[PDB]
């Protein structure tokens, strides 16, 4: 019954890419729309699972701690929480950053994901939570926490890079697409992005305090993120 | 612009009233008040105002603000639609379980919770069966999809929609709790058929006939296929069930939602006008129209904290019913839609007064108005005079949304063609005519040569290689594999028979044209097709039925194969009846349709073609005796005995080279008998193979549609449970089997006779008038006695003769006995056996019970207190009076008590007084018999014709006497009634007029 968020996001990416590839044909026999849906439905399911926890977002805004963080594993059949904080931690911001960046990518390519203004407000508060990534530690993408695996959290380069990319994409972007007005945009504080960049540009050669190098840095400096405008450092 | 200001004001009103409770994450609004529960129907009706506002805003494009507002409204509607779709998807197991054996415990819950989309009420504390809610859901989903909105999204959702369509297609033969979720007037945990349900289900099926749910970009794999037989059956049940509300309700205000803008599921505009006049006369008030007569909702009595009201509602709810302005809004919608302008103005003026202001001077529509407890007697004595007070949910989402939509349409900002892109407004346009095309095919070369010799030009089965002809069972198996999913555990459409309207249209499978013969002609399914006269007449009926409705687009096509079974005894020429029929078809007229004979290729140019995209790639001594015995009837008896003792499926080992089971031998015997056309053992073989007449449930429901009761077998007291509600095919088959018991022929005879009455009712609904209950066993005994009297033979000889007749012979004899045509005692016997009573008999009985303390029928008693519980138009009256009057097992005595009650009612009409005592019909008829005997003795009659009934003590001459005349039984009955009245009067007479 467990279901991760990153895997669903990547499956939606594959479906969207296949739909885009099929878009080159005029007579699709009703196939491009199906994959475009599949992407829409995956994004909407992730959004609904996140919206089911609003008090968690409110607590994250005030005192960001692993005990007051959004869950990362939900039920695959009912969209319910499955594992408590004492067995998984659930402190993963890379999934949220990837979700925001991918939502930006799909809307820019042309899609209809966000319906009401309440969803816009929730996305804005999610961006508010993400703006303070550069101070809180996280368990990382590998959900172990560190090499020692003793339930300890530490700052990770990949997470910071993904958050910086998401903030760069969500800056001034219109969530309503072409059919949008001036009251459907997302505002981003510049000082948070500057702090994230300052925190990234100095710890980038390594992965973390306990990791000299990690394979998880590859998505941070490749296709999904592209958050390293340094060339030589890359 | 002024129009922009008005649109902004309407949008502000909508946001302040409905959209403020959007309930994000899920998108399902609460049903007002402190309920915290979501209703599918309520939310669907509430979203109508938002959809209309979005449609109006979309027209004023080219501006960022207006485009954003329209986009937001459309996306809110889509979010609500998706939330509801997820809610219904949560119960795929329940839907799949309901798909087989329709029961109240297998249907999805009508009450759904708020966010997190869970179930708030279990399966036994509420009525979780409301076809109206899911039906209006489907209809409005189709309407919005046709408008341009994208709601249905995946192939899995398409399969779920197809499964739910299959689930809802059986609404015309199932009991429902209704829109009010309370069944009939008395809850008592009962449900009954409702016109609204079936009509709106028919409309939903019609709307989704060929809709592409993916929009213009959809392909052949994202379409919904709905058959036309269910739609026509629903139209039929609506036509035959709309002189009133339902079986128990004389009139219901929700009937407007069938004959108005909601779903426009009605024809014969005169019926619509009559229904509107009736509801206006019987329901309209000073603050709207009441839901229905005798309703106890929101009353100052009957313990509001209670359920399952006991039957004591003679006056407690009469003339004090609450009134709902929602039906007033429905009236304004109906007026503003079709062609009316002054009606809209007058109804808006009436409705503006009953409106109650809210916060910041916002209009609000109260749920209902209730009568104050103090002013109850004044309202009872002076109806519609007292003043009511607001009550219920003050911000009624349904009524407010309907009123907003009506105001928007009346103001001209919206057009009738926007909310109805499917053009359902013209459903009342008369249909000019339809031409049906038929094709005659020959199986072999000899048949084709024979028809060529007789001046008939045809084409054989071969030489038409691109076209294939298959039986309708193959087509049934084809449609059984529609909407099948393994991940969702969906079994697809259940196997069912296919009518004429399904096999008529052409089908394209694997780029090949497929035509299918009509289902009836299958000789293996049943032996009804053996008789040629039966064949010609039900072909006439089939042609009539096809040419009557033909609601499907395109021309029809009928393929007729001429088999080897209707040839003459010599097997060299066609029969007279089939030859006359084909000559009539060649002349362009048969039955009540115009027909043009031609080739299949010629008809292929224009016809109804459907593409199925979903199929793209001592025992040995007994055996020896059976083998060697003559007298094929004895052979059938031996086969029966071996099957029942030890031959259910065990091989008989009759042959040595190949082992053939008992079923194979039975089939071979049936085939051998079919060529000799000897009706001596066909019945036993049919009973042993347990063949059941196709569409038995359809016959049951069309018989029960006209407020009739059915009964199987000869009646004893314990068994023969009456049938009052439609039941599935399995339950019906089990009931007829248990009624027939070990006879095994009573079952098949009952099936044949009942399908015969079902066929006759549609053709002539005049012979069954003034019937209330049909008892199959009694009419069986009646025709057996008639055959015995005609042949002057024994009961056994009568039974064998009855079995030996042809199906056309049974139809002719039942038609004859139904007309009651061809002594006086015999006629009285037939009348009593079929319980024939005059139409006004029930009003007469009700008046007599009102004017008398009771009636004694030589056993038990019928109290007069039942007149307050009960009404003349109630079927409860029918069942109670019939049960009271059938205690005497003598048809003759039954007719005697009918005429005695009639003369008693005439006397009570003559005399203006109160009897104030119990009157016995038995004493009256005994006194009349004694008077007749005395008159006969005085006149000079001797003892031989002064006979006595061995079981009733009534002279035979009394039965043989005509009802009218100087010496008729009527005068003696009136004299006896007058003597009884004088005996029960204070030594005088009180008869004046």
């Amino acid at each position: 019954q467990k279901a991760k968020i990153q895997d669903s996001l990547y499956c939606a990416a594959g479906a969207w890419a296949l739909a885009l590839a099929y878009r080159r044909i005029d007579d699709d026999k009703g196939r491009t729309h199906e994959l475009e849906h599949s992407a829409i439905k995956c994004m909407r399911g992730i959004l609904y699972c996140y919206m089911r926890q609003a008090d968690k977002v409110q607590q994250f805004k005030q005192d960001p701690r692993p005990t007051t963080c959004l869950h990362s594993v939900f039920n695959v059949h009912t969209g319910d929480e499955l594992l408590s904080y004492e067995e998984y931690g659930h402190l993963q911001i890379n999934a949220v950053s990837l979700y925001l960046l991918y939502l930006v990518e799909m809307i820019s390519s042309g899609l209809q994901i966000i319906y009401n203004t309440d969803e816009v407000s929730f996305i804005q508060n999610l961006v508010f939570c993400v703006e303070r990534v550069y101070r809180v530690p996280d368990f990382g993408v590998w959900e172990r926490g560190s090499k020692y695996n003793n339930g300890s959290t530490e700052l990770h380069s990949s997470s910071v890079g993904l958050a910086k990319a998401a903030l760069e994409a969500i800056n001034g972007f219109n969530l309503f697409g072409n059919q949008g007005c001036s009251w459907s945009v997302i505002f981003v504080d510049l000082d948070a992005h500057n702090r994230n960049r300052q925190t990234l540009c100095s710890l980038l050669p390594r992965e973390s305090r306990s990791h000299n190098t990690d394979a998880a840095l590859l998505p941070c400096i490749s296709y999904p993120a592209f958050a390293l405008d340094d060339e030589v450092l890359f | 612009s002024n129009s922009g200001v008005r649109l902004d004001g309407y949008a502000r009103l909508v946001q302040q009233t409905i959209l403020c409770h959007q309930n994000p994450v899920t998108g399902l609004l609460p049903a007002s008040y402190d309920q915290k529960d979501a209703w599918v129907r309520d939310n669907v009706y509430s979203i109508l105002a938002v959809w209309g506002l979005g449609l109006a805003y979309r027209k004023n494009a080219d501006r960022d603000e207006d485009k954003a507002k329209a986009y937001e409204l459309e996306q809110s509607v889509v979010k609500l639609m998706r939330g509801l779709l997820h809610c219904m998807i949560r119960q795929v197991d329940k839907v799949e379980s309901f798909k087989y054996s329709q029961s109240t415990k297998d249907s999805l819950h009508a009450k759904y919770n708020t966010k997190t989309c869970a179930t708030v009420v279990g399966d036994d504390q509420w009525g979780h069966l409301q076809l109206d809610a899911t039906s209006v859901y489907l209809l409005f989903l189709a309407q919005m999809t046709a408008s341009g909105l994208h709601i249905i999204h995946s192939l899995d959702e398409v399969n779920f929609i197809q499964n739910l369509v299959f689930y809802i297609e059986a609404a015309y033969k199932t009991a429902d709790f209704g829109i009010w979720e309370r069944g009939d007037k008395t809850n008592q945990g009962i449900s009954e058929l409702n016109a609204s349900s079936v009509g709106m289900a028919k409309a939903a099926l019609e709307a989704l006939d060929e809709l592409d749910l993916f929009g213009v970009k959809g392909g052949p794999q994202s379409v919904i296929h709905v058959l036309a037989d269910e739609v026509q059956h629903c139209q039929s049940i609506l036509n035959s069930l709309l002189p009133r509300a339902s079986t128990s309700k004389e009139v219901d205000a929700s009937l407007l939602s069938v004959v108005s803008f909601p779903a426009f599921a009605v024809e014969d505009s005169q019926l619509v006008e009559l229904t509107k006049q009736e509801i206006i006369t019987k329901l309209q008030g000073r603050y709207g129209c009441c839901r229905f007569l005798r309703d106890g909702y929101k009353t100052p009595k009957e313990d509001p904290n209670r359920l399952y009201y006991e039957p004591a509602e003679l006056k407690l709810f009469e003339n004090i019913e609450c009134e709902w302005p929602l039906f007033w809004t429905y009236f304004i919608l109906d007026g503003v839609f079709s062609g009316n302008a002054e009606q809209v103005q007058e109804y808006k003026e009436a409705l503006e007064a009953v409106l109650i202001k809210g916060k910041n001077g916002v209009p609000l529509l109260p749920e209902l108005y209730s009568v104050p407890p103090d002013r109850v007697d004044e309202e009872y004595q002076n109806p519609h005079t007292v003043d009511r007070v607001p009550m219920g949910k003050l911000p009624h989402m349904w009524g407010q949304s309907l009123y907003i939509l009506g105001s928007l349409m009346a103001e001209g900002f919206l057009a009738p063609g926007e909310i109805d892109p499917l053009n359902r407004r013209f459903s009342t346009v008369p249909k000019p005519d339809v031409v049906v095309q038929v094709s005659i095919l020959a199986e072999t070369e000899e048949i084709k040569t024979i028809l060529k010799d007789k001046g008939i030009y045809v084409e054989t089965i071969a030489e038409v290689y691109p076209i294939r002809v298959q039986p309708a069972r193959i087509l049934s198996h084809i449609y059984s594999s529609l909407g099948c999913n393994n991940r969702m555990k969906l079994s697809g459409r259940p196997y069912r028979h296919m009518g004429v309207l399904g096999t008529s249209k052409l089908y394209d499978i694997r780029k090949t044209i497929f035509t299918f013969t009509p289902q009836f002609i299958d000789q293996q399914q049943f032996y009804l097709a053996l008789d040629n006269k039966m064949i010609v007449e039900m072909l006439r009926t089939d042609l009539s039925y096809l040419c009557s409705r033909w609601r499907m687009t395109g021309q029809p096509t009928i393929t007729f194969p001429i088999s080897h079974s209707m040839l003459d005894e010599d097997g060299t020429s066609l029969n007279s009846s089939i030859l006359a029929a084909l000559r009539k078809m060649q002349d362009g007229y048969f039955g009540g349709a115009r027909v043009q004979t031609g080739k299949l290729s010629e008809f292929l140019t224009t016809s109804c073609c459907t593409h199925l995209s979903f199929m793209d790639p001592d025992f040995k001594a007994l055996v020896l005796q059976l083998k060697e015995t003559s007298s094929l009837q004895e052979q059938a008896d031996i086969l029966y005995m071996l099957y029942t003792m030890k031959g259910p499926d065990w091989n008989t080992e009759l042959y040595n080279e190949r082992s053939a089971t008992v079923r194979e031998l039975l089939t071979e015997l049936y085939g051998k008998v079919g060529e000799i056309r000897h009706w001596g053992l066909i019945r036993y073989i049919s009973g042993i193979l347990r063949k059941k007449v196709e569409a038995l449930d359809e016959a049951c429901t069309d018989l029960l549609s006209h407020q009739k009761h059915l009964t199987v077998g000869l009646p004893p007291e314990p068994r023969e449970k009456t049938i009052s509600a439609p039941l599935p095919y399995e339950a019906l088959t089990q009931l007829i089997d248990e009624a027939s018991e070990g006879d095994m022929s009573i079952s098949i005879l009952t099936q044949e006779i009942m399908v015969y009455l079902a066929m006759y009712m549609r053709t002539q609904p005049g012979l069954f008038a003034e019937m209330f209950r049909l008892r199959i066993g009694l009419i069986i005994q009646v025709m057996a006695t008639e055959l015995a009297h005609s042949l002057r033979c024994s009961a056994e000889e009568a039974t064998e003769g009855l079995m030996n007749l042809s199906p056309s012979a049974m139809k002719n004899l039942l038609h004859h006995i139904l007309s009651g045509k061809e002594q006086w005692q015999r006629r009285r016997r037939l009348d009593g056996a079929l319980n024939r009573v005059p139409v006004g008999f029930y009003q007469k009985v009700w008046k007599v019970l009102q004017k008398c303390h009771g009636l004694s029928v030589e056993g038990f008693v019928l109290p007069s207190s039942t007149t307050r519980e009960m009404t003349p138009g109630e079927i409860k009256f029918s069942v109670h009076v019939e049960s009271v009057l059938n205690r005497v097992p003598q048809p003759e005595y039954r007719q005697l008590l009918v005429e005695a009650i009639l003369v008693l009612t005439m006397l009570a009409d003559i005399e203006i007084h109160s009897i104030g005592s119990i009157i016995a019909v038995e004493k009256i008829v005994h006194i009349a018999n004694d008077l007749f005997l005395q008159e006969q003795k005085t006149l000079g009659a001797d003892d031989t014709m002064l006979a006595k009934d061995p079981a009733s003590g009534i002279c035979t001459l009394l039965y043989d006497s005509a009802p009218s005349g100087r010496f008729g039984t009527m005068t003696y009955l009136s004299k006896a009634a007058a003597t009884y009245v004088q005996e029960f009067l204070p030594h005088s007479i009180c008869a004046m007029q």
